[PDB]
């Protein structure tokens, strides 16, 4: 059992510069490894064979180096279509062990998100449930925090979050936050709010609802 | 020597260590008559194997049912002798031999 | 050159299943094959390996004694039989081909497949529950407004959401389904429209749940 | 002299089954046995042969390596074991006896069986859905009218349809079940009734689905 | 693998006449075939052994002839219970092969079918499906064609056909044609009809329904 | 010393299942083990035997060729795999331990287990439907009256019934579930209360169903 | 296969006295048997080994005897907690075969049952079904017979019976009888009754309902 460590797990790629990904082994394997690329929703693509040979049909931008325990994959002159999932595999001795993972995302300027508040419909109310949601749109950096406030008290339960994937057109993002409670508990309180903090905003924004 | 089939298991049988010859020749225009020569029979089935150079000679109606057929061959009661039907118009492989 | 997998689905713990991998446009009878799997939120894990004549079979320690790998050269198919499935077997399964032909000492894959999904759970199939997201007076911003519909329940994962029979595909985002505490999935689908267009056009949600054969359409309700 | 065989049924692909053929009123140990099969809409096909002692076994090329034939002379039984069943194995199986006893070089057959059905499919057991065909003003013709009930969807083949607990069997016609696109069989049962007698009597459908234990009865509804 | 060809596949039998059925072999087999008869719903019957001998217990009407490659089964003085499924089997060499099969049916005069129609019930309508049927009864020749017309447009899909077997009472037939559609498609259209053409009818008959 | 069985449940005919027996507080690797079963309304029946090293395995005639017995000394576990299950396999399965250690010629058991239930049926999971039994003037006698609720119709047999969140457990009787003609279980639960307390206190039925995640509660309805 | 016969299948035990249970074998097995006790809901208990040896930790009241084919289990000075399921097992030759069964119940005085009746609720009526029940409580002997009478006509169909187990506190019993019909059939008839006979009652008791 050879444990293979891949670094780093996440990165941001400014279009133009070079990027190095390190795959490291706990034992000596010589040139007995392969580098593969897999885009979401499709099959994996054979990229590098035996850590040095470039598979025909692939762009010459990709390169690989290393012998022994340390190996490096180098991508030069990154474009918008280089965002995928790269992994390194060893096929020296059983059992075959894969690396970790690496997701590459294109870097652009920071954008201020837009926040919307949606209250529950009457169908939930007659069903016995309440669901308040609030959503954020069009912000590049994922470092956005949304908290739930009722009567100036923070709630750390019954709150769920969802985030979409990287946008292919202009590299934006979206996020939704949902808070679900019972109608009996919904009637007890009057005011609700979601408080969002994001580095693209000068001050954090609170969106409130009262009815 | 060392053979299996109808003739080797229910009829004439040769020992493994045979010390002689076998002689066969076609006799189509000597035994095959118009209508079929019904004068040559061969045993169809038998409980076991013959001993070398040993020959069963008699016949009995084998009862393979539940009712005791009274010496009459019908359903589930068989007579173990079928006859050849040598006719002149047959092909080689089904013609009489000596 | 193409590899297609099928046969996956939901199954209760302790039962059995069989997955089939189909190959084409190459000589299937002269290559060795790999079965691999990837658990959610985890790295890939090797499962099993079979040779071209079927004599040699290699298994992982975790799946030892429970899985069986086989092949059929006449029908150009690869079979994986799973027995006594547990909660740790929920993953995505991949079918791979060894790079070199007629070799028994390389173990290097080059062609993969899209794969199937296997879920080990003891829940009951349910239907979605659509609910319109009525736009509010605070939703308008810069002449544009947001509307959507919340989708609930539907224990089977596959749910397809479209607007205006697929005609409206600009500004629409469908968030990934998120699991709830009770074990029933949930997701949202939101699309932004100009504020002026409100009250003049028609917007409907088109939810189609294949496993339960559910076809429910809800129009947005202005309030 | 009688041969009775059973053990057939619906089974998922890739699994195993065992069929048993029973003999009576004759010496089972002195005869050789044949297994034959006939696919739907196709001619018969020979499957397997076993001798009266069990030393010699003959198989067909298509079913070689997957089917095993055996016998028990003390119990007067013949067994066929089927493994790794595929889609081509859906047929009706027949058990046949060799004409002559104590022979290893004759293969003619004289006694057959009624047969059993084996279905290789991965569907789920369902209950029938009966609905009545209400008589219309256009149905009457020469003082007689037509009426019946339609069964909608069910996977298992055996469905019994009767009218008035079997009392009414004049003019009744039960059409063969036909497969649908989704994979659930459906048939119709229509019986002619005089127009005058239609409005003064009671007619009900007696449908019993044994595999799913269904007992649903519908009365004709004149509209 | 000896291929056996049996002709004809389907035959109509006028009572009192004679029938010849031909079984042919690709190779040469000498008196190594049997003739079997099987009526629907029961087991097969051993009829003719080795193409010449008549099995005891069978009526002397049946006979067989042939040697080498061509074999003929002959039936004289046809009666109503001679309708069955006949097949020829060869037991010369492995694997054993059967013939194709012949179905014999009695012949009578032509009868004009009676056509009825039935619309869906309210159970289907409240469920979300529609099923329209129309049936033909009491016609001898099976050659009857039915077409489905909605808004004077033919439908070539979602149609199912069923036909009953030969009647032992008076040698008649029956048939049903069904269309299964969705509730929306059913309510969009208004007029439906099925149009039947049969040789016993001077003119084709159309049965319609509007609701 | 303890033995725990697990892995039982409902399974469709012709499918496979696996049961596991766990041993503790003793050396599992030096004892032989027994698998036994008891069908409903019938005496116990021996099924299988495995030795302490695993070379010797003994099976009953009625379960030969379908059941496989195995053990894992490192994990202290005993496994029984069942394939091609049929109608007669519905029973309660027991895991037993041979009295003497390091012996291969004794075959005597001394320690048993609680047991698990295996049901071979092709029904559909359903939820209970509660209906209160309204007290009447005929239900009172000597200052005390009876009242209850009749849970009705559900395939998964285990259903728990409690009153007033378990507070009221005096005078309450829960009768065994009985099968109906349709094949779905239904039972009753009645508790007697003083006639003076009628209309003054609160009595509710706390019906909890595990497999279908059913949450239904009904209060007694005086009329 | 050795058939092992246990007698008696059922019995009634006084608070005192001794009880003998007979286990017989169809062949000679010497002393190759064990006696086990299993209370309902718990695991079986190892009571007697080799038909003569008392297992340590068990009360000395239990005893066993017998060699050859006939064996006897003796329980002396019975108490309340001696009610269980006793079975005899042989382990001489494969396959191992168990005995039959034996249930021991504590006997006390006879108690007159109390009968109650419950009519269907409106939920069944709006559903399309009717269910009438009547129950018996607090009677020692299980020989209580209930019959269903509608319009002075006895019904032996569509009726189900259920009975609880022996009470641990004071050894009583309970029973329920249910009659389920369709709402259409329920509407026709008006009078219903369940008639119970029990040896603890001087005369049979009929409980009726008219609506």
């Amino acid at each position: 059992e050879i444990v293979m460590t891949q670094s780093p797990a996440f990165m941001s790629a400014t279009p133009g510069d070079k990027v190095n990904i390190s795959c490291k082994a706990s034992q000596d394997i010589a040139d007995d490894m392969n580098w593969y690329q897999q885009k979401p929703g499709e099959a994996a693509i054979f990229i590098i064979q035996e850590a040095t040979t470039l598979v025909p049909g692939i762009s010459p931008r990709f390169s690989g180096s290393g012998y022994g325990t340390d190996f490096t994959l180098t991508i030069n002159n990154i474009e918008s279509e280089d965002a995928a999932y790269y992994f390194c595999l060893q096929h020296d001795n059983f059992p075959l062990t894969f690396g970790g993972g690496t997701k590459v995302e294109i870097k652009r300027t920071v954008a201020a998100p837009s926040v919307f508040i949606f209250p529950p419909s009457d169908e939930q109310l007659k069903s016995g449930t309440a669901s308040v949601v609030c959503l954020l749109n069009n912000f590049y950096p994922r470092e956005a925090k949304v908290q739930w406030k009722v009567d100036n008290a923070l709630q750390s339960g019954n709150s769920q979050e969802s985030v979409t994937e990287q946008d292919s057109k202009d590299s934006t993002y979206s996020l939704s936050s949902t808070l679900t409670l019972s109608k009996a508990d919904y009637e007890k309180h009057k005011v609700y709010a979601c408080e969002v903090t994001h580095q693209g905003l000068s001050s954090p924004v609170t969106k409130s609802f009262n009815r | 020597p060392g053979q299996t089939g109808n003739i080797a298991d229910y009829n004439y049988k040769l020992p493994d260590d045979f010390t002689g010859c076998v002689i066969a020749w076609n006799s189509n225009k000597l035994d095959s008559k118009v209508g079929g020569n019904y004068n040559y029979l061969y045993r169809l089935f038998r409980k076991s194997n013959l001993k070398p150079f040993e020959r069963d000679i008699s016949t009995e109606i084998y009862q393979a049912g539940n009712k005791p057929c009274n010496g009459v061959a019908g359903f589930n009661c068989y007579f173990p002798l079928r006859s050849y039907g040598f006719r002149p118009t047959y092909g080689v492989g089904h013609q009489p031999y000596r | 050159v193409q590899l297609v997998e099928s046969g996956g689905g939901v199954v209760q713990p302790g039962r059995s299943l069989r997955l089939s991998c189909a190959a084409s446009e190459f000589t299937f009878s002269s290559f060795a094959m790999h079965w691999v799997r990837q658990a959610p939120g985890k790295g890939l894990e090797w499962v099993a390996l079979i040779s071209y004549d079927g004599s040699n079979k290699y298994y992982a320690d975790s799946v030892k004694g429970r899985f069986t790998i086989s092949r059929d050269n006449s029908k150009n198919t690869l079979y994986l039989q799973m027995n006594s499935l547990r909660a740790e077997d929920t993953a995505v399964y991949y079918c791979a081909r060894v790079s070199y032909p007629l070799t028994k000492y390389y173990y290097g894959m080059d062609v993969w497949g899209q794969g199937t999904t296997v879920t080990v759970s003891s829940a009951s199939t349910k239907g979605p529950s659509v609910f319109p997201l009525a736009p509010s007076s605070k939703s308008t911003s810069g002449g544009t407004a947001a509307l959507g519909c919340l989708v609930k329940d539907y224990f089977p994962e596959p749910v397809t959401v479209s607007w205006n029979s697929g005609a409206l595909t600009s500004g629409v985002h469908t968030f990934p389904a998120v699991l709830q505490s009770s074990g029933l999935y949930s997701l949202s689908s939101v699309v932004t429209v100009p504020s002026s267009s409100l009250g003049t056009q028609t917007y409907i949600c088109n939810v189609n749940h294949k496993p339960s054969n559910t076809k429910v359409d809800k129009k947005v309700e202005p309030k």
